[PDB]
RNA sequence: GGAAUACUGCCAGCUGGGACUGAGGACUGCGACGUAAGUCAAGGAUGCUGGCAUAAUGGUUAUAUGCCGCCCGUCUUGAAA
RNA sequence: AAGCUCGUAUCAGUUUUAUGAGUGUAAGAAGUCCUUGUUUGAACGUGGACAUUUGAAUGAAGAGCUUUUAGUGGGCCAUUUUUGGUAAGCAGAACUGGCGAUGCGGGAUGAACCGAACGUAGAGUUAAGGUGCCGGAAUACACGCUCAUCAGACACCACAAAAGGUGUUAG
RNA sequence: GCCCUGAAAAUGGAUGGCGCUCAAGCGUGUUACCUAUACUCUACCGUCAGGGUUGAUGCCCUGACGAGUAGGCAGG
């Protein structure tokens, strides 16, 4: 859906002379809470020896944007599963947020590499600070001084079936 | 280690009826020799007794009415105990509950993010 | 011989639940909290802010 | 048989005063049955 | 669709209604069947049972059988209740004064106990002196003893 | 609960609060091709058919029958208004084996006054908090009789779980929102 | 530093439009507004008004239109095959 | 189908707890306590007594015992375990589902595919599948890819060598 | 990842047809909408069950159910 970008912390569940136990910190991409929660015991499991029955949940709460506003250039890092192993790969998206930047990356992986969303690892989204960083082509046509571009061939809506004048493409 | 009948044992090997692998019956024949299991089997939608010879090796003492036992006379003695003394006693078993709030303090436990 | 509903007939409400009229006439759908001035820690800013 | 780990007993067994017998006794026997009526055919066709 | 845990459209059985085609026996299962309602009495309850019994569940009650249920200690001033026939026998001497209440006498039967000094009633008589089963001893005659 | 989280915060910790203790669970399938043994714990919790609700007390005994039932009903932590609307609503008793609407309060003092439950308002009371008398007040409650939802379930495939984009499984506090268009 | 708004949730907050239904047939009950007698939307529809008073509604019959519908019985897993 | 009893009676294609195996057993009147009799210990008992806080959860109003008789029996398909394999198909065991006896919605059409099981109707909402026209329902919105000298709108097996291409996009 | 080749016979025919190319194709996301003998509410028929009752195998009140070959029982 629309991605928010929660916290969740947790950890063990406390035992006879081992008390309080390391509490352990992920960011999270997801549409709501219950999802957030099970994609944080499954990496927690894929990565250290925790299970869901064995952990609980300490805090989850939802990270806001800083800047809305402001437009940023994000170097996204991501790996994905395959039959020969995982792969790394890395995109820039120019976005005013990170989950909308995470969107994007979503629906891109869906349109080009086929790929779903519980295959996608979100590893990392760096917003890049200086322009000079930016190393796509496809991101650095649009930071070039002065930027201008017209709209050719406009095509409208039209609300009747039938039109008494012939249509213009004009802008 | 001495087997009579009545007993309840369990089937556990030290090729063939390899269905019978954690099996637990009631001994009804003992020899100098093997010993004999009642076996009580699934067939379509009834239970049918089937008689198993076995190495005495083969077999060894079930423990599975213990906790019934000593729960048997833990509850007798906590009954007398609550005679003795007018007190509401509990004594039917509880199964694990969901747990109470609890406060978590990042006292030298800050979190670390992975 | 017909069922009818609290939620809609006030009447049935009203005989199922005195309490809905004091519920009503005090308001208590809409209470106001007490404001507060509590503050989170700095330790939490800091790991919400934390990548 | 003698050093199978376990022998499921017979249907018609039962009902007779044989069942407490260790089935691998009973086939040990008929097996030792089988032999001395092999040998005495052997010395019944000497004899003739 | 519903996934049923028991079968449907049940009927409870219990014998709600005489096979017979007796005008009297329908007027008795009548006053019975008012007495239980409106009685609450188990006696009564009982009677209009056995008055739904076939035949061959209604086997007959002997006179000596009478004699040996009144020999009991308490006993001796109780009346009997038959939900049947009462059959005379001949292999007892000495029969007692008492009141018999059943379905039908035979001959014998009756005239042995009206010569003992009791009576011989019925059960429509039995309702009006005892309503509620007072002071009753009903008895059943022997089942497997046939076959 | 909303101080004691503020407080946490303010000290550097973390309020964990208490694990529900409450469930309320709906049947979303039919009743072909249902496999035995989840077949069996479905006619155990009562949910005999299409859009039946319960109310289930959470315990380790209770978990393991959802999880077995889990790909064929939907579940979750009710809140006070949702137990207060279906109680109203579509609460009916169970009197001498007939079910019978709680359209007045001598009814269900009649028949649960030996609990110490007088009202509905009461019975509301011993079903948000689970209390000495669940068992006794959840199995006077006949089985809820939902429709189904009026805004429709939200998703094209109901048949896959609530995280990967389906309808059953666990899905919290959204059930409220769920049985609140099935009431 | 001071606010607002979005999102999620609650109200025994208010109010407009539309559709289907009116089972029951003296009273009894639970309530509400009322000092009060009484009144009420509270254990299932009443009130006011118009036209027609007959082929008008309705039924039957012949057909037209839209969609659906393979020829029965028997015997074979199974049958249009 | 008939009787007899009992009916907080009898239980359960389920879970929990304890204990086995790499699914089995057990969870109270077919109990328990004292008192010391039978062949200093096991195993059988004399007499008295403790209950509706009588021994986990959930569900269930019918359960148990005697009698008593109609129709039937070598079927297909599919899933999960396991043993042997073939050019390839597969063959032998264990268990569980669907169908025969069964209509309804959808998959254009259909023995095993998806949904759903059926009194007569009204209103509302849906499942699966769909919403250019046939055809009820957005020629909806949004981000990308593709141009096929018979593309594709497919079952996810095979052709298939993950082979060939100066097509294109992203790594 | 998408596209082209990656072998094809033999009456004229098939993504179901028309047709569709910033799609009416492919991957994905968010909503709205359509409609089953299914779900919810009401009425009516029948069956079963539980209560009441000095044309009584009738009458009154309440609740839940309704697929079916061989075969069984019941009322007509
Ligand atoms: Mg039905
Ligand atoms: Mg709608
Ligand atoms: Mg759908
Ligand atoms: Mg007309
Ligand atoms: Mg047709
Ligand atoms: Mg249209
Ligand atoms: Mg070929
Ligand atoms: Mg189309
Ligand atoms: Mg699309």
């Amino acid at each position: 859906a629309h991605f928010k970008e929660y916290q969740v912390i947790g950890r063990r569940l406390p035992t006879e002379s081992v008390p309080e136990p390391k509490l352990f910190r992920m960011r999270i991409f997801a549409s709501n809470e219950v999802i957030a929660k099970s994609r944080y015991w499954y990496f927690l499991q894929k990565l250290h020896k925790v299970k869901k029955a064995s952990g609980e949940i300490v805090s989850i709460n939802q990270i806001n944007e800083a800047h809305p506003t402001k437009v940023k250039n994000f170097g996204v890092w991501v790996r994905y599963d395959s039959r020969s192993g995982t792969h790394n790969m890395y995109k820039e998206i120019r976005d005013v947020s990170r989950v909308a930047a995470v969107e994007t990356l979503y629906q891109d992986m869906a349109a080009r590499h086929r790929a779903r969303f519980r295959s996608i690892h979100i590893l990392k989204v760096a917003e890049i600070e200086k322009t000079a960083d930016v190393k796509r082509q496809y991101v650095k046509q649009f930071l070039t001084k002065d930027l201008k571009f017209p709209l050719p061939h406009r095509v409208q809506k039209s609300t009747k079936t039938f039109s008494y004048k012939r249509p213009s493409t004009f802008y | 280690k001495v087997y009579k009948v009545g007993d309840i044992v369990d089937i556990k090997a030290n090729m063939p009826h390899k269905f019978y692998q954690g099996k637990t019956g009631v001994v009804y024949n003992v020899t100098k020799s093997s010993v004999g299991v009642i076996i009580n089997k699934m067939v379509g939608n009834r239970y049918l007794e089937k008689r198993l010879n076995l190495r005495v090796e083969h077999i060894k003492h079930s423990k599975c009415r213990q906790e019934f036992l000593e729960r048997v006379k833990a509850n007798a003695a906590k009954r007398a105990e609550a005679k003795a003394q007018g007190v509401a006693v509990q004594l039917k078993r509880q199964p694990a509950q969901p747990r109470e709030s609890r406060i978590v303090s990042t006292e030298g436990n800050v979190p670390q993010t992975l | 011989v017909l069922k009818k509903n609290p939620l809609k007939n006030k009447q049935v409400l009203l005989r199922l639940n005195p309490y809905a009229k004091v519920f009503a006439a005090e308001k208590l759908g809409s209470k106001k909290a007490e404001k507060t001035g509590t503050k989170p820690a700095a330790v939490f800013t800091e790991t919400l802010k934390h990548d | 048989l003698d050093d199978q780990w376990l022998v499921e007993v017979d249907d018609k067994v039962k009902g007779t005063d044989n069942e407490l017998i260790d089935p691998r006794t009973l086939n040990r026997a008929e097996r030792k049955r089988l032999v001395k009526k092999n040998e005495k055919q052997q010395r019944r066709n000497m004899k003739n | 669709g519903i996934d049923h845990t028991s079968k449907q459209h049940k009927r409870s059985g219990h014998r709600t209604a005489p096979k017979s085609d007796n005008v009297y026996l329908k007027l008795l299962v009548k006053l019975y069947t008012f007495l239980a309602r409106r009685t609450d009495a188990p006696f009564n309850k009982v009677v209009l049972k056995a008055l739904f019994l076939s035949k061959i569940n209604r086997p007959p009650v002997s006179v000596s059988r009478i004699a040996r249920a009144l020999k009991q200690e308490g006993a001796a001033n109780k009346t009997v209740v038959v939900v049947g026939t009462v059959t005379d026998d001949a292999r007892i001497f000495e029969f007692p004064k008492t009141t018999v209440a059943a379905l039908r006498f035979t001959a014998g039967a009756r005239a042995k106990i009206v010569k003992a000094g009791g009576e011989c009633i019925t059960l429509d008589q039995l309702a009006v002196r005892a309503p509620k089963g007072q002071n009753t001893l009903i008895l059943r005659g022997p089942r497997n003893s046939r076959e | 609960i909303i101080q004691a989280k503020r407080d946490a915060k303010a000290a550097g910790s973390y309020y964990v609060e208490a694990q529900h203790k409450l469930v309320f669970v709906v049947r979303i399938k039919g009743i072909n091709k249902i496999p035995p043994k989840p077949r069996k714990v479905l006619q155990l919790l009562r949910l005999t058919r299409i859009n039946s609700g319960t109310f289930v007390k959470v315990t380790k005994a209770t978990l393991e029958l959802l999880k077995l039932i889990e790909p064929y009903v939907a579940y979750g932590y009710p809140s006070y208004s949702t137990i207060r609307q279906l109680v109203y609503k579509r609460g009916f008793g169970k009197i001498n084996k007939q079910r019978v609407p709680l359209s007045d309060n001598a009814i269900i003092e009649a028949n649960l006054g030996k609990y110490g439950i007088l009202s509905i308002d009461d019975l509301i009371h011993e079903i948000i908090t689970v209390g000495p008398h669940f068992k006794q007040a959840n199995n006077f409650l006949w089985p809820f009789k939902l429709s189904n939802p009026s805004g429709g379930w939200g998703v094209p495939r109901k048949f896959k779980h609530f995280i990967q984009g389906g309808s059953f499984g666990n899905r919290e506090e959204f059930i409220n929102k769920l049985v609140k268009s099935m009431n």
